[PDB]
């Protein structure tokens, strides 16, 4: 249970993972002359931005509840990636996600991965209300799950995890692209993903084409002082591509 | 547990020298909690069902842990065992923890008609019951605890008919806008 | 289409063994019936077609209630309505849709026209409908210029005739019709669905003139979705809706009571 | 031709495709 | 399907004769009656067709009475009825397929709506049907989200619309409808067919809305059971019936006045 | 008029019979993997269970009015055919019965034995009422038919004989298969079954698949101080099959 | 080192055990009509008994001293099997065994598992005594071995386990098909015997043609908190098959 | 082709074949 990944200009790798399913089997391409819609030859960046990059480093307890994030816009700062997008009124990537959770032989607990599509958060509030673009657009910085506080709750999207924060139940979430970290069964955990939506290619900061969800499944512990292990993920965008290049969006 | 993740998971309990039950559930499609899942709900969307059911375990415990356990299927006409023996009389699989993470096993379909209907009344399919084959032994100084999630799909022999609006969800009055 | 038969399995034990997996893969676990019992060979021939997607989403359901009063006071403005189109404010059909990222169809779409009196009489009355794509002018009044229709998708009923219905080809300007979205109209507001799903509204309007009978009409309207496609599963809906467009479903003053039910035990079935 | 899972023949009449509505598997 | 012609017999007596029989054999006994009458020839030529089962089972009838009243108090609660699904409560129908172990079919189902006027008119009015399979929500009022019906085959009629109908195939999980039964649900009550005969229920509702006519909605529903099949016959019912799934015939403060009748001497005809 | 029988490992004649019709002329046999809906290969014990078993003694008098059974029920305690019953949710099997009924040449009398299938009996009372399961279930005891007395008559089934018990006319009763002893006829009666239900196979104690009756048609008599004499009947399943096995059946 | 198992209706697995030695390499058949004795064509439960039960739960210490069988005694509860067995006076099955005993990787200690034949256990007591049936046939209740009080001392069988309890050395044990049970080896063990005897096939209640024997070879020990682990064993017959029918055995 | 009792040609035309309601001997 090996693998070794290399894109653009990067590699990863585990030595106790099982392979990714491939996003219902359709392996990363770019787009046709069959189905497209914009007319310009688009923005190849190639090795220079179909490579990998990653996430500030969360932590998680046995009292931890969840994180996500929701892409192109969790990249929006990844040098090439995040600028190319900026300065396009569009393009389309597909994505190599790997989750990184190391712990020791002696800890127990289990996340769920899951790679999900448009994800349509519900409000925290009831009544007259939707999610604002600060809280559906995280960056980067992506929504960890939290008790307590949250400003503009009005605006906010709910923290209801177990109903995957959109009135749906989980457990049901294995119905997309999913894989377990259970430590036990691997350190690590990966997915990949092509391109996807209703359009051709689409309004990279205007809609999250696709979103990456993490649950804690089952509580972590060991017995051991390192009561707490990070998680990290990386991601390469795949076949990244841009058009209707003018200014940078702000 | 029910407004958790930890409803979908159960307990484990390496302290005890015992035969006995770690849990039960029915069979029948559509009941809960089995309705919930997505096969459920597809079911319950169904007035009749066919073919046999995947289950599937995790030993979601400490890594360094060993047990084996047993997952059994009761044919019906007859109570929820209460023995370990019962349900060793009955189809059912001892678990092999080895290195690989999972075990799955299939109720077989033994339905007196080709189909059976997806939501019982007054009517029965069989059930689920899982049972400390050994006593389950971490090592010493880890976790007196350990997980356990589990999973279920159509196998390939899997089928409905009669498409019916679902049992499983209401709406109340107008869906505002 | 079918499911195969099932063969006999011979009782045996072997090093080789496929019970066991990592359902961490993200794949299905072990995949075969055959492994776990000594199976007799059974002709398991019983067709998936009720399965089907052109079953499943091809059965017709209602989808909207166009309620009116025929006022009298000024008949000539107020007799008329317009509904914004979605499928998301009849909760079964809403259902069959929020199952999916995306779907495609064309769309019986049938009309169920009812007269109910307030007076001793109804004498005979006739009934418009309009389609209203975005960006034709709204009827304001019962009056208004907009009912005449060179163009638009307009139709006609009346007491004593059937059940008005039409195929409505796939509309979208994209590829399939958005069942949700994850983003905004481009200077960011109305999250989700009603940014994409600006299919405009359908309306209607008395079309016989002023007279003495105080009614109400109620339009039920149905649709079923054929020569259907669909993108992507997902979870289906655990709760209560609440807000069309928006997938919230925290109501206000109550709790979220889903479809799971308790126990006293877990080893009590 | 006639209908494959079937014994008769029938087939479209109504104008434009997209119209009929109903699809083999 | 016809009838042989019967030859011309010769008169004769001989050694041989198959006249005599073992009835308590459970054969039926002696068998030709070219044996006893020395017959001229006959084209007997009467075709046993209208005997046929796709005859005498496919002809319709009337099956169950759906009376209802439109309720003003609560127009939006009260104004739907429920009915279990049974061939058990109209005699003739119930006397046909009382008549065998187990029957298949098809079924024509037809629908004879009545609107009885309480008031001066009726106007305009419609009226929804649901076929209510088991685990389907029951609509518990006039108003439920349970009249929409994105699978569940709902059906409408109105004042002035011809009679409807619709095709519903053989339904049962098992290969063929039980006529009896014998014994249970697993845990011991229900004896006999309200075990096994749970089709769930037909359902009707009013679709107009609130209106001042005070109104009774009767249905009458038939039906004709075609591409028939049948499954050991069983003796006709000999006496009234009683209790729809069960076979009880003895009557409350009566006797058992079956269909043979007496006479004073048995050398009287 | 002669025959022997042999199943399994047990054996019977009459040299005073004519022989039995097969009901419906099908030969009992094995379910078909054209037709089965059970996923094993099911229970098979053959010799040691598709042999011949008997009830105790009834007997009967002029005085005397019907007795009957339902199988698999009547049989529960007929050994390896009783348990593995008992231990399956399912089976099937058909039956040879031959019921056992000399007299001298010097009686007079007549029975009818029918084989009848779901033969669903109406209860004894009027009203909102249906039989219980003690009294369906008779087991091995049967029913014989009596003047009076029986206690929990709620759910008693009917006594009337000629209303075959369920409000349809004796002597139709041919309709099925059936024979008589007529004692100037025959010394012994006998039919045999395949197995039959709407369902490839059945829940053997929750549902009598098959049912048997005997009716006195015609009185006995004889001027010897014989004045009664007992009947008995003998049956072995056939092809006989259980599935889904688990604990006895209680 | 990993393995399933399929016997009748049930399965088995380890993925940490070395796959059983079949006794003398005779893989489980049915009787031939080149060897048989009874007449008849015998009864084969096939997969309604040829399948898994199970033993209840015993469980060892670096304290405890041994645990045996003798078949088919030890299984006489195990629904068809043990009826079956009841119910005629001969028959004849092999066996399929595993025992289940795994522990941590932080354990010490080692079981030998001996399948042995007639094993005609010696008295407790000297002189002119042999053992009694209700100790010789302890039904799957099993004999353990314990230091004291076990009354009915005189038909007591011997508690002395290094003398095999019939005055042979231990450690030869080994000329036996038999497997180790060593928690570093394994987490389980397994064996699997054709029928055997002098006779082509025998009494089964009156006599134990086989017979399972574990021993303490090596204490058991961990230093953690759970001090003793359980043992259970599971066995199906093979090719079970059962003549003579009549009432059952008491 | 036509009726065998008969001297006409007439065949089905609704979809489902169970939905015809009408059978041959």
């Amino acid at each position: 249970r090996i693998i070794q990944i290399t894109r653009g200009d990067s590699t990863i790798t585990s030595q106790d993972v099982a392979n990714a399913i491939v996003a219902y089997g359709v392996w990363p391409h770019y787009l046709s002359s069959k189905d497209a819609s914009a007319i310009d030859k688009p923005s190849q960046p190639d090795t220079s931005s179909n490579r990998f990059y990653t996430l500030r480093s969360v932590t998680w307890s046995s009292s931890s509840k969840g994180w996500w994030w929701k892409l192109p816009d969790a990249l929006k700062d990844m040098g090439i990636f995040g600028e190319n997008m900026f300065y396009h009124y569009l393009g389309r990537s597909g994505y190599t996600i790997h989750v990184q959770c190391n712990a020791s032989k002696f800890h127990q607990g289990t996340l769920i991965v899951a790679l999900i599509p448009e994800h349509q958060i519900a409000s925290a509030l009831h009544g007259n209300v939707n999610v604002g673009y600060n809280y559906t657009h995280p960056g980067e910085t992506g929504r960890e799950v939290k008790a307590e506080t949250r400003l503009n709750p009005d605006l906010q999207p709910t923290e209801e995890y177990w109903l995957n924060f959109d009135g749906t139940l989980l457990g049901n979430i294995t119905i997309f692209p999913h894989q377990f970290i259970n430590l036990r069964s691997n350190n690590s955990a990966t997915i990949i993903a092509p391109y996807v939506n209703a359009v051709p290619m689409d309004s990279m900061r205007s809609h999250n084409n696709w979103s990456l969800v993490i649950i804690p499944i089952c509580p972590l512990e060991t017995s051991s002082a390192i009561n707490t292990i990070p998680i990290t993920i990386s991601i390469s965008p795949m076949c990244a591509e841009f058009s209707g290049a003018r200014a940078k969006r702000q | 547990y029910i407004n958790s993740e930890n409803m979908y998971s159960v307990v484990l309990q390496s302290s005890i020298n015992a035969p006995d039950k770690i849990f039960s559930i029915r069979t029948d499609v559509a009941s809960q909690p089995l309705a919930t899942t997505l096969i459920g709900e597809i079911s319950s969307y169904f007035t009749h069902w066919t073919g046999s059911l995947r289950f599937s375990f995790m030993f979601c415990g400490t890594a360094n842990t060993t047990v084996k356990l047993l997952l059994a299927y009761t044919p019906p006409g007859i109570a929820e065992p209460t023995t370990r023996k019962d349900a060793m009389l009955g189809t059912h699989v001892i678990w092999d923890v080895g290195l690989q993470s999972t075990i799955s096993m299939v109720v077989p379909w033994i339905s007196a008609s080709h189909y059976r209907n997806t939501s019982p009344g007054r009517s029965t399919s069989g059930y689920i019951t899982c049972w400390y084959q050994t006593r389950l032994v971490i090592p010493p100084q880890t976790p007196p605890t350990a997980r356990l999630l589990c999973f279920v799909s159509g196998c390939k022999d899997f089928c409905l008919r009669m498409a019916r609006d679902t049992n499983l969800h209401l709406q109340s009055g107008a869906i505002a806008q | 289409l079918v499911v195969p038969n099932i063969n006999s399995s011979n009782p045996t034990t072997s090093n080789s063994a496929p019970a066991l997996d990592a359902a961490e893969t993200g794949h299905t676990s072990s995949v075969q019936p055959e492994d776990v019992i000594e199976t007799r060979y059974v002709q398991t021939s019983q067709t998936r077609d009720e399965m089907s997607l052109e079953s499943f989403l091809g059965r017709s359901g209602c989808i909207h209630e166009s309620k009116l009063e025929v006022t009298l006071a000024n008949y000539n403005k107020e007799n008329f309505t317009v509904w914004a189109i979605n499928l998301q404010e009849m909760a079964q059909i809403r259902r069959k849709f929020e199952l999916f990222t995306y779907t495609r169809f064309d769309s019986e779409i049938t009309l169920v026209p009812c007269i109910s009196a307030l007076s001793q009489d109804i004498g005979h009355i006739t009934m418009q409908y309009m389609y209203v794509p975005p960006g034709a002018p709204v009827p304001n009044s019962r009056d208004d210029y907009a009912w005449q229709s060179g163009t638009n998708a307009s139709v006609f009923w009346q007491h004593g005739q059937a059940y008005p219905r039409f195929s409505l080809p796939f509309l979208s300007v994209a590829s399939a019709y958005y069942m949700f979205y994850d983003g905004y109209d481009e200077q960011d507001q109305n999250y989700g669905t009603a940014n994409t799903n600006n299919m405009g509204s359908l309306c209607s309007r008395i079309v016989t003139e002023k007279h003495i009978h105080k009614v109400h009409i109620m339009t039920r309207i149905y649709h079923k979705a054929k020569h259907v496609k669909a993108w992507c599963p997902r979870p289906p809906r655990a709760l209560e809706y609440t807000r069309a467009h928006r997938t919230n479903f925290k109501i206000e003053d109550r709790s979220i009571q889903t479809a799971i039910v308790t126990r006293p035990i877990i080893t009590t079935a | 031709a006639q209908v494959s899972r079937q014994n008769y023949f029938n087939i479209n009449y109504f104008k434009d495709a997209a119209s009929n509505g109903a699809s083999k598997l």
